[PDB]
């Protein structure tokens, strides 16, 4: 993947950040020695230039060269609530939604609103 | 790594004596990079990137 | 951009994802080449850093060179709620809510919730 | 960091986004320079790959090598509001509800929702 | 001495302790870098005998070559008050008694304990 | 920890104190081989050096590069039970007092001690 | 010991402590030296290794790999008096009891402060 396939484990590098959960051993996290004289492979910048350009194309957002912060956009879309479409229906049974509740974000049904808003 | 740019003698050749020397290496001796890549250097030349 | 800039199409090499949208015939999705005498573009590096950069000072925050995870804390405060500041004033009838909808995710008008509360 | 050490300010390359907010000198924004004889640093990659993979590792998702989308699903999973975990406890008074607010992305207590429906 | 003239800073380096509390800005807690050949300066190490010596020689004791509980010993008679001198006079009233008062360990003027136990 | 990685047994070495009392069988005490071939660990030296520094900014006192005795200054402020804070309530029965009974340093309650001078 | 065998005095070198009280010249404080390059000798590092270990598992405390303020909390144990466990038996007459007298951190027996309060 991003991963140097003949690299070195992260305590025997610098800059290099292990813990890093894998479906398996045949991805392993590996990364470049800290010497001086090998080179970076371009068949994994390939795979760091296809990671970058899937999450702009996220959303349907198109990238775009003349702007270097097209990721930046979109996370803010990614945040920014109003991003979302209006619900185009009336609401109904046990819509969820969400909040900061008790600390931890999630969601409660409507029902579940309604029983303190009877109360 | 980077051993398919080379024709097919290099790299068998390359495999071999690799192999050659980490069996003959003598115990109680530390087995460096610097050693397998100045085997492998010998053969693919001193531009080749391995 | 952060693609090579005579590099080959996707299915002509490797670790490379198509499907990526671009604004126009301009600025296209080039990739390395699988040869032996190809390295990395500093230039072309450059624009992967900046991508990253403008990534982290997402939502104001600032980078520190000294961790590797700035990245993962932005990505984390755009889904962490609680992160939202408090509204500086209280609510009217057209404001609109963020939850999902029978799997669409969307935001509902004040006005429909206190439709079918009132109900 | 992820800035290349020997590198020059942004406005004396190409690709160099300006203005990135750091959190001091100690970690100055600086690009390769527009030279020849210059190759892109195996340790700034190493600090590169592991940022992206920090982004991929966190909200307990792994990383797979065999696909090329793995931060697009990331930031998908961010945005989508039925990702978020259900909540089992009842919401008590002060909680919070998120949603839009004059045109802002913010959140108000649980009171403001409740004393608006008594009208 | 100690905070090796040529290190990093707190996470760029194993092991590294942070917060270092340091007189002035030219003493930076610094650390050995993590990379090939770095070897530690003999001065440094001059300068830890230096601060063991001293704290092995604080309370009037004396340093042992064939004993390494030295240490452990100063801070023994560090504790157990039973090694603290008896007063010579007869005490006066404006004295302090120590006592952990309310979970936290304080001292108490004779007056008070007079006081209280005329109670 | 501050013990070498791949060091030798208690008494496989010289200058080794043994019976170390440790967490874990996952991180033993290993002390540096006599073998004319071996270097110090400068990541050990790092171990050390801050287990030092989070030593000296105890009792809030700050390091200073400069002057050569703080271990000492530390160790003497641990016995100064006169620069202990002065109690700023009254104390009750239930506080604790200590002094050397029989011997050993322990502590009592004020409630003895009332028991025991009202006798 | 915690010295190095061949260093020269304290004088010639820096970082370096002089006066340090030591049983007798066959027990020499020495350190390394500025000129012709010498590297730190492990038996000596195994000395000081040995010497922070015993330090730590003093008070009957053990040690941790995890963590690195091990010392730092048994700085915190000495000069913390309640941490000193209760007596069983009731304060004898015999007994002294700790306090600062005359700003000196001295000791007194309950015989005075007994015929203080019956005074």
């Amino acid at each position: 993947g991003i991963f140097f396939s003949g690299g070195l484990a992260c305590n025997l590098t610098v800059n290099a950040a292990c813990g890093i959960a894998t479906t398996g051993d045949d991805c392993p996290a590996l990364y470049y020695p800290p010497k001086c004289n090998v080179q970076v492979d371009p068949l994994q910048m390939n795979a760091v230039i296809s990671e970058i350009a899937n999450a702009i194309n996220a959303f349907g957002n198109t990238y775009d060269c003349s702007r270097l912060d097209n990721l930046k956009q979109v996370l803010n879309r990614a945040r920014n609530i109003c991003d979302l479409p209006p619900f185009g229906d009336a609401p109904d049974m046990d819509d969820r939604i969400a909040g900061c509740f008790d600390g931890q974000s999630s969601t409660v049904t409507v029902q579940q609103l309604v029983n303190l808003v009877l109360g | 790594d980077g051993l398919s740019c080379a024709t097919p003698a290099q790299s068998r050749v390359v495999e071999e004596r690799v192999t050659d020397f980490v069996n003959r290496l003598p115990p109680s001796t530390n087995l460096t990079i610097d050693q397998l890549r100045f085997i492998g250097l010998q053969v693919l030349g001193p531009s080749f990137n391995f």
